[PDB]
């Protein structure tokens, strides 16, 4: 084609050894939550948007996700409750459950309008690390105590079948990963200077794309309907000085990378 | 005349009005897209396309709002932000987005993409600005909001007008 795009390979690595699932609730309005789950290497496997929108992928059974949606279900409840008799303005909240399955054990953080207010390990006790913005009336106190979260028994009580279940997905995952059947495909807008560079792919990994010289560029991932997901980044040539050679890297966790750029 | 147009509120929400954030955008009188925190065709995939930039730039600025330094409206409690994205700008070489941020109605910026500039209302106006212009990650959000997705944008503006 007019790009081209090499691929690199090493060893694999395999991501899903010491399995550690991080839950995410994130309370957005009344009733509006997205609620997430991923792998310590992975991107979103599951997903609540706020819309009601669930994504996840073909392989994975969503009604056999008893115990997660029971875990969100206690979220949805929890966070309603601390909201209204705490903080009595529904400013948005997130909390981050990272489970390891074997032996259990979770961290859970709580997170405000980009700030982690509070650390729960059972080990330690509630570790405070920030204040939010706009609580002149809430205490430490409360913020502290409710950043212990709600319903890990769910997970714990659970564990062995969860440690199964989500040890089954990381591994398909690992399974599917194959560089040569995404999408690479590079767009140069000649009016305004800027290239994007995108990697459409339906295996969800914690993918990393820059700059072959370090030049910074603006990269995300959007996760789609079915099993479909996007790595982009933007560059803007003269972020370049005056050169013309660069190359996008696009590195996943499993050990190989793609560099993707312009030839003859 | 017709032009994408994204007016976006921040504001602090409040038992009576839980809203904190709400986005329309609109070509000309139709209505592209509609997001808030309570709720929620070309013109179906433009908005499609635009729904995960809005609503991450939404957050994104209600963060920067929170931990932002405003006095002034006598620093009556929490800011109240009204953002207006256009494009393409008038007065633009290659078409390019404007951002103009009124906060409390004290404070007025705007953001040109097109050279990554910025200008302000006013003295005290400059001080806010310039702290925004240095966090980056806001400034590519901004520049690149657009261009992702220019495609579906400019067909769709192009077909409006037919
Ligand atoms: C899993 O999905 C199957 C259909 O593929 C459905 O019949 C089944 O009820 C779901 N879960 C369980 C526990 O059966
Ligand atoms: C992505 O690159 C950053 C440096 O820009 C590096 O610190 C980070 O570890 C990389 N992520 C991966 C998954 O390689």
């Amino acid at each position: 084609s007019y790009m081209d795009v090499r691929i690199f390979e090493d060893e694999r690595v395999d991501i899903c050894q010491d399995l550690t699932a991080t839950f995410i609730s994130y309370r957005e309005g009344p009733e509006m939550f997205r609620h997430s789950i991923n792998l310590e290497q992975s991107s979103d496997i599951f997903r609540i948007e706020a819309s009601g929108e669930v994504k996840h992928f073909p392989w994975m059974n969503v009604s056999e996700l008893a115990q997660e949606s029971a875990f969100f279900v206690e979220q949805e409840r929890f966070v309603y409750e601390y909201i209204m008799n705490v903080f009595k303005a529904g400013r948005p909240v997130v909390f981050e459950y990272r489970c390891k399955f074997v032996p259990f054990e979770c961290t859970v953080l709580q997170m405000m309008d980009g700030n982690t207010l509070t650390r729960y390990t059972v080990d330690k006790g509630v570790e405070t690390l920030g204040s939010p913005p706009y609580s002149p009336d809430v205490s430490e106190d409360d913020i502290a105590r409710y950043g212990q979260g709600s319903g890990i028994s769910i997970l714990r009580d659970n564990a062995a079948l969860l440690q199964k279940r989500w040890t089954s997905f990381c591994r398909k995952i690992v399974a599917m990963d194959n560089p040569r059947h995404n999408e690479y495909s590079l767009y140069s807008n000649r009016g305004n200077g800027y290239v994007s560079c995108t990697m459409r792919t339906q295996v969800p990994l914690a993918y990393n794309i820059s700059l072959a010289n370090g030049v910074d560029i603006y990269k995300y991932m959007r996760m789609y309907s079915g099993g479909r997901l996007k790595v982009e980044a933007w560059l803007d040539l003269r972020d370049l000085n005056g050169s013309t050679d660069f190359a996008f890297v696009i590195s996943s966790p499993t050990g190989w990378y793609a560099t993707v750029k312009y030839s003859e | 005349a017709h032009s994408l147009r994204c007016n976006l509120t921040i504001k602090a929400p409040t038992p009576a009005d839980p809203l904190w954030y709400e986005a329309k955008c609109l070509v000309d009188e139709i209505l592209i897209l509609h997001l808030s925190n309570i709720n929620k065709a070309n013109a179906t995939e433009v908005g499609e396309c635009l729904t995960q930039p809005v609503n991450d730039l939404c957050q994104k600025l209600r963060d920067k709002v929170s931990n932002t330094k405003v006095d002034t409206h006598k620093t009556n409690g929490y800011p109240h932000l009204q953002v207006t994205m256009i494009y393409p700008q008038s007065q633009g070489q290659t078409p390019s987005a404007t951002w103009e941020f009124n906060i409390s109605d004290s404070y007025f910026f705007t953001f040109y993409t097109e050279n990554m500039s910025w200008r302000s209302a006013n003295d005290e106006s400059g001080v806010i600005m310039n702290k925004w212009n240095d966090d980056g990650d806001l400034v590519q959000r901004l520049k690149y909001f657009i261009p992702e997705c220019r495609q579906k944008i400019d067909e769709f503006l192009k077909q409006s007008k037919e």
